[PDB]
């Protein structure tokens, strides 16, 4: 309990705001990364009217913490979103996301002959190269492309 | 009698301007009022040594509205010629003898030219043989130029897609390319390049023309885009995948496209043009096959008929 | 213009009664004076995506009989499309730009009525969807009903063999359920039993209908016998011989039947009717097939014209 | 005031609040009927406290008003959700989800040969609510099934 | 000698109560105490005149790990013997000159009994046959519940999926059925139910049984869950879909199962066995596969050693 | 134990300098000083969900020339496991129960890498996975080199073909780049040329490459001439006879060559290299083929045995 309003909403008691996601990213955070497969009670504010993008979105999560490598899976996606920590009413903790080595999961292989489509198995790529423009190689058939490539789908 | 009269339509590069035209003029009259009776008792054979159901099934239906019967196989569906060790030499001397006109699809290159070898006076009509000629789709496509465009010459067209082994964008340049004025842009991967061959013959006429690697450095000034159909087996999985897969048109491309522009395409359409273009005015992809049944009904008016009342 | 001028004969269910009547009254009349020149002109397509030989022949006769041309295809003998990756969307969007109505069978279910999405006007007649619908089958069926019987309601009807997954019976019973105080007797395997929703259908329309386990147990009472085949595959071995396959008529079994009792079967018997059936005057399944001209004649005739001098 | 309920509400001035959806349908809806894709304020609250209806979501979009047709397709996910409009600050039509009479887009035909999967069509099935459960049927395949049977797929 | 040495293993219901536990005492001796070297110089036969890769795999990998050597062949449409023309009785006569014991599968039932008669004093061993018979896939499935619960009588034993045709489940019962007072649960869809005879037998010896129509219904009592694989060939695609809210198995079903309670599936499971079973402690599909290895060799060690003091 | 002691061989690229020449040391040694029962017991699958006769049979003499077991299958249009339906994943979880290692070789890729997340604690050897990766091949071509010229380090290496879809060259231009000083020339028809990623990795290790169009332009200074075959499929007939005065080997161009340069081949060779090359001194295709036996040999001793005093 402190003050809401919307335009900047307020006050959870300890748990996670990622801020300045970009925009129109806040939901593909919520699918890809299944924050919302908890059950604390979550916050959401998209399309807001703020901080130097214009608009951008913010996510809260009371309760739980997520960090350090779960920060950067944000990377590709939200890289100048800050995530903030909070203990009672404070942010004790304000953190960016940076390249991590291997982004597990989240993205599918452009390589058809890969078989890591048929099978029980998670994607997985390794990262590399910085803000110049990143490729990811494919765990299993060692193929490397792209970043928007595979972002595309 | 005109000029067409009983000719073989073997290759585009024996076609003038002026046959060209010809055969553009009595499509647009047949087009407007049908002679469903112009072929009453000529019986066509519709040879088609390779399936392919497109072309087959628009052929025949040009047959049927002029009021020719069609006698005919499809085969890689093993229709027992071939057998034996039947020469197609042979095969074309025996069905020369009772059929008015033959239309044909073969496998290897070279295989109209030489059925005209054995014919006698039985008009033949390619309808593609190997990566060589495809006349009729030539003369369907220009048709859907002229009909869009109101012209054939001054025209900016851009060709996209796989240029090296498309055997009907390589017609297509040659075929415009006798007409004047006209500008090509070609945005093709590096592996899938328009061949030297077409170049040279483009810069020996002097005819403008220029590589792109993106529609979009284009758009604005084009009239006809012929979008051609990557098959993934001219590359590998990764390589189609990879930054070069972006040869595929979407509704947000056409943004700034003139009022006239056209995309046309051969068919199949797999991937490289979105289903949502569909809904805009210029695609024009069906309707340009839709045309393919003036342009072939063309073909056969001129060629089993001395004289033609328009 | 009469109510089925340019509609689409997806389903059964979407005919009324009013419709049906109209088909069959149509029937009548070209069974009785032949129109051999009304589809002059109109050339129509033949799409068998998946091959039946049985119902080709006959829509083709019967569009041959109206004086219609016939393009197409009957395929599972690779005749190339469903390549590169031609959605049928596609397909019928370029089909549809030449021909003046597709009839087509195709294996998944619902494929005809997506290709109404795409066809803009060109009528599309379904001659088979998966398990889904057959109308023409349907349409045959009862015009021999009608024709041998004098009506189609007050009927006696028994259904014998694999109900559960024989898709015609399943939609005559549909049909019939259209009329008034016709009565059912299925007579099937344990596993093949007509499905609940008919059976519920049946119900909530207060229709009689009832189970038995023996055609001795009804053929006193019954008009139209219409047997099923039971394909083996269905079962095993071993079920399918064992006390389960009597589900065969014999000539012996006829001695008490009515007078006007008829034995239909949509075709290939291969035994549950043994073949000294055939002398006897109650064996119509062949007859049967021979009315397939006509159903399909009327409904060829009724969609493409607007008005019809009958 | 406080028995918390709120934390100053955001109150919007014109709008759609979907409010007391069941808990795990608020981020189905959004996915399903893609209610982000669109440029206006949206708040999204998940795992509510509906003290008084155990728990819930609820989702504040922002000038839109989202209706009539709109509202009954919900009625398959979320039966018990009132929506409400707000023209200027209060409730002006509070809205219940009412069974359609068609069900277009989301949904799969269990059907694994019926056409619908392979192409350029959107789904539609036929509701028929057999006072027990809903009955949906495929236009395309004519297929029957049990409201259960197409929801999971 | 021992009481199998030199016998044929054709069926599970010419095996007696202590035959089945001597085979299963053998297993846990060759898995605890490896021979390499106990068939050094016999040759057995993998005649699969029907291929399935893990049931060969498994036999001669039994017939290596005993030093046996190994001469064969697998046939899908290919590799000559039978023919049609060859019996397969002269198959089994040429052969049973060569080997010293014959391991076949075969798509007819009833070809190991015939084989029997043919192959002389060679012993013969059945891997399937038809829909009749696999003794050696009981076997295993028995040893995993006898090593698992620690006994073979007593059990409350689930079986799950097609009891109608899965061959392995009407063994098993009857197997099962050797031991006393086990407590079967048959949970199929109606159409899909274990035969009246097994029912039939089982009731002749006191047996209980119930039928019920979810696992979620058992659950809670059971020590061996039998998944089997639902057959989509006769089924059809809607009724296949349309089972309940499904009987397939996902860890939220297990949250209730006893702590000794394990999930067998002959295999494949395609998708009756969601992915996540996989990581319980209840899952034993996989270490089932695994002691097929060793109730093979213990069948093949008794049968050709007259004596065994492992 | 030793350094590949039970590890997974899947890529080149996962094997540094040392364990390369760990492999080519033991190697010499099997070849110089032969060990039959090494893996007495052992029993090893031949897993070739696609064909290879020269690279199984190689393999699996490699098994049994030290002494071991050996189950497979090897499916052109056949035997079911895989199917789909049943995953690779439960194929490998299977059969890792069954044996004490798995060579394989798949047609998609990263098959193998996904099998080592199945097979528990049994090896996997990579024998081909799609486009991807074949160690094997690579480590025989180095054993080759490093016994005809002494050293893997300062070789003048020609590599000619195809070289953008030789998956062999991209390996063995990977390999030889872990060693010093080697100069590599790459004569490749520029539309299949060596893709940029294989040439920037060599500009960053400081690696001296350059291409060339025709073998005669380097014949003088080069050590290995590693000849791969051209693909017809991803090339046009005429693209294909056009390629120069061409790119084959024929003993007229070899009277250049050092007398210690070597031809090297992966086979087949059905036209790029003359049988006259085969009886030069420079011809060494065919011993490479047979080094294959132990470079495969040293893979497997080393992968199952802890330490080896050979
Ligand atoms: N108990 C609290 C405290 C802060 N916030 C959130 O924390 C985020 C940013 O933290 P803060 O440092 O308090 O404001 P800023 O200085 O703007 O942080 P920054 O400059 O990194 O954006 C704000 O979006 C605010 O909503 C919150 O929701 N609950
Ligand atoms: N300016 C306003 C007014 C109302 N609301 C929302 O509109 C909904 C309408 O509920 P209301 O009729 O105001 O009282 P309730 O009892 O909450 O409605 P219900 O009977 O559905 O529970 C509330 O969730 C409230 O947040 C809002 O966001 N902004
Ligand atoms: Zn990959
Ligand atoms: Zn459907």
């Amino acid at each position: 309990m402190t003050h809401d309003n919307k335009l900047q909403v307020e006050a959870i008691k300890r748990g996670t705001v990622i801020d300045h996601i970009p925009a129109q990213i806040g939901f593909k955070l919520l699918s890809l990364f299944k924050l919302t497969e908890t059950d604390q009670r979550i916050t959401i504010g998209l399309n807001l009217p703020s901080g130097e993008m214009g608009r951008k979105d913010l996510i809260k999560i009371e309760n739980t913490f997520l960090s350090e490598d779960q920060v950067d899976q944000l990377a590709l996606y939200a890289p100048q979103a800050t995530v903030n920590r909070i203990d009672n009413y404070e942010v004790v903790g304000k953190s960016r996301p940076s390249l991590p080595e291997r982004i597990d999961n989240v993205l599918v292989c452009p390589n058809s002959n890969c078989i890591s489509h048929a099978e029980p198995v998670s994607s997985s790529f390794a990262v590399r190269k910085r803000a110049n423009d990143i490729a990811l190689k494919c765990k299993y058939c060692e193929k490397e492309f792209s970043h928007n490539v595979v972002l595309a789908n | 009698a005109n000029p067409l009269y009983q000719k073989h339509i073997i290759s585009i590069n024996d076609l003038s301007r002026d046959d060209l035209n010809l055969v553009l003029a009595t499509a647009a009259k047949l087009k407007a009022n049908p002679q469903p009776e112009l072929l009453k008792h000529k019986v066509i054979a519709s040879c088609f040594f390779e399936a392919s159901t497109r072309t087959r099934l628009s052929f025949e239906t040009s047959m049927h509205r002029l009021g020719a019967s069609v006698v005919g196989f499809s085969d890689s569906a093993n229709t027992s010629l071939g057998k034996k060790g039947e020469t197609l030499a042979d095969t074309i001397s025996v069905i020369s003898t009772y059929v008015d006109a033959i239309v044909m699809r073969h496998p290897q290159e070279g295989a109209a030219r030489l059925a005209t070898e054995f014919s006698g006076n039985v008009p033949v009509l390619n309808a593609g043989d190997g990566s060589n000629q495809h006349p009729t789709q030539t003369l369907l496509d220009l048709f859907t130029i002229q009909e869009t465009q109101g012209r054939l010459d001054n025209l900016h067209v851009a060709m996209v897609g796989d240029l090296k082994y498309g055997r009907t964008v390589h017609s297509l340049t040659q075929a415009l390319a006798k007409f004047d004025g006209n500008r090509f842009y070609f945005i093709a991967p590096d592996a899938l390049a328009m061949p030297q061959y077409i170049l040279d013959m483009l810069d020996e006429k002097g005819i403008a023309w220029s590589l792109h690697s993106s529609i979009e450095e284009v758009m604005a000034e084009v009239d006809i885009l012929y979008m051609t159909r990557v098959q993934k087996e001219r590359l590998d999985p990764s390589e189609y995948a990879n930054v070069k897969a972006q040869f595929v048109l979407r509704a947000s491309d056409l943004h700034n496209a003139k009022a006239n522009m056209k995309v046309l395409h051969p068919l199949p359409r797999v991937d490289e043009i979105a289903t949502d273009v569909d809904k805009t005015p210029h695609a024009w992809y069906f309707q340009q096959a839709g045309n393919g049944i003036f342009a072939r009904q063309a073909l056969l008016a001129l060629v089993l008929n001395r004289d033609l009342v328009l």
